[PDB]
């Protein structure tokens, strides 16, 4: 049913039609509407970004670390799960979570949120294997962490919404602009920001992406920035959350994973590719 | 397979 | 329970005795007898070590790689369960598990069970965390693989007994020797043994363990060896067992983490202190 999406709001299943977890299906069988108040992907409607104002972001985690705080960024799946990527995970002494927050000050000032487990991607390639192995590094760089306690929402918390791999596939992946946001620096080898920024990033093709650089983006992975634009993501917003707006609800579509330094000429943000890894997803949530 | 290695 | 360990066999708290899985409480109320032909601990019965023979070293388990050969070990907890060292894990590119054999060569080339996940303990201290953050490399350097399928027991084949935290520390640690083994290599930065090597090392006092050492031995870990005596273990012992005998039982209590390296005059092998990973081990393996 790739013709407009069956005319369907959401997921569309050749034609059979449904909704994001916390979403009902209209008596047109084709409308979604939000089944409570914390109903994931809605809102209140990094170089060169913007300050997202408190309940813009309301998905955004922040990792922290007794001795560096806020070192990267997640992305709220559920009330117990914490999406984030690989690489964040066991480069620090502590990891905790802290959310609802905009301020990089008092985040790291105030109370935390503990970790019990935290789910490594087998596959996962640090730099250390892809030069012993030849492989690409940070492929398969995403990871998920599991609250101690659940995540209480409101205004201010709710998580992304998790869409379906042909959704994100056929439609998501499809459209101009996909947004990302963070706490890390606001320019390449620059300080890290005092607030949570946000940025547009328009989605790049492939090719554009393989050409642009001499480390080539796996399958797994898709790269989006600005040619000449000074914005991307940075140091520090690895993890943070990479979302596509369909219907004006929030589904999760990448992770910030890495790059050539940041906002340089002809070149983009790597994101994983979350499309991808759907099921690998829907196995650990269960 | 959860494809997965946990950290407890 | 000081004196005399409460008379129990095994494990005690007041008093009332108990003993490790697969053991029953004898018609005394402090005994300890094996309750089934599997149960853990029981024994036919690397540098400068002998050959361990077949069923001597029946929990001795052995990490795989197809490039690398066997580059770790690890102790049978039960079926579905392995420990080992966290630095074992993703050092390699594939890795599966090897349970009763000792020959070297028919390992490698043999079959090979299947590994499911694998649980590494969050604290783990690479030597890359440890230099950034000063931290003591190699701490918490604790593991444990979970097979996709049970393993098949025998009396070659059979679990390692795993003491309560009090009862290592207070009857275990206390005992004079320990048992080490590993196919790692014969001789520092030397060649891999072709066989199944067992060692038997000396608790060493605290003290005399950290002032020996280049770097922090933390209170997660404890080292054994000889001061002079050029017996130890060695590369490629990772995540080999370390067990106490107390009444013809074998329990689990330490596990071949690090060293400076290998059998050097003044100097000991480092290894996990299960007494303190007593919780961890029994959440997951409790599941
Ligand atoms: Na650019």
């Amino acid at each position: 049913c790739r013709v407009d999406n069956g005319n369907c709001w959401h997921f569309c299943k050749h034609i059979q039609c449904s909704c994001a977890e916390g979403y009902l299906l209209g008596e047109d069988g084709h409308s979604c509407v939000a089944g409570g108040n914390f109903s994931c992907g809605r809102n209140i409607k990094i170089v060169n970004g913007m300050d997202c104002k408190l309940g813009e972001c309301p998905w955004q985690a922040a990792l922290v670390d007794e001795k560096e705080g806020v070192f990267c960024g997640g992305t709220i799946l559920s009330p117990i799960y914490v999406l984030t990527a690989a690489h964040c995970i066991n480069e620090t002494e502590t990891i905790s979570v802290v959310v609802g927050e905009i301020d990089k000050s008092r985040i790291e000032t105030g109370p935390l949120l503990s970790v019990d487990k935290i789910y490594v991607h087998k596959k996962f390639v640090p730099p250390q294997k892809a030069y012993k192995f030849d492989l690409a590094a940070y492929d398969y760089d995403i990871a998920i962490i599991q609250m101690k306690t659940p995540i209480q929402f409101s205004e201010n918390v709710v998580p992304a919404c998790l869409p379906t791999a042909d959704f994100a596939n056929q439609v998501l992946m499809k459209q101009d602009f996909g947004i990302v946001s963070g706490f890390g620096r606001i320019v390449e080898k620059g300080p890290k920001s005092k607030t949570l920024k946000v940025l547009k990033v328009p989605y790049v093709d492939r090719h554009t992406c393989m050409v642009s650089s001499e480390t080539p983006i796996t399958p797994n992975m898709f790269c989006a920035g600005y040619d000449t634009l000074p914005r991307d993501a940075c140091q520090g917003d690895s993890g943070g959350p990479h979302t596509t707006v369909y219907r004006d609800t929030h589904f999760i579509t990448g992770i910030v994973s890495s790059g050539e330094g940041c906002a340089r000429n002809g070149k983009y943000g790597n994101y994983t590719k979350l499309s991808k890894f759907i099921p690998w997803i829907k196995r650990i949530m269960r | 397979d959860i494809f997965a290695d946990i950290f407890i």
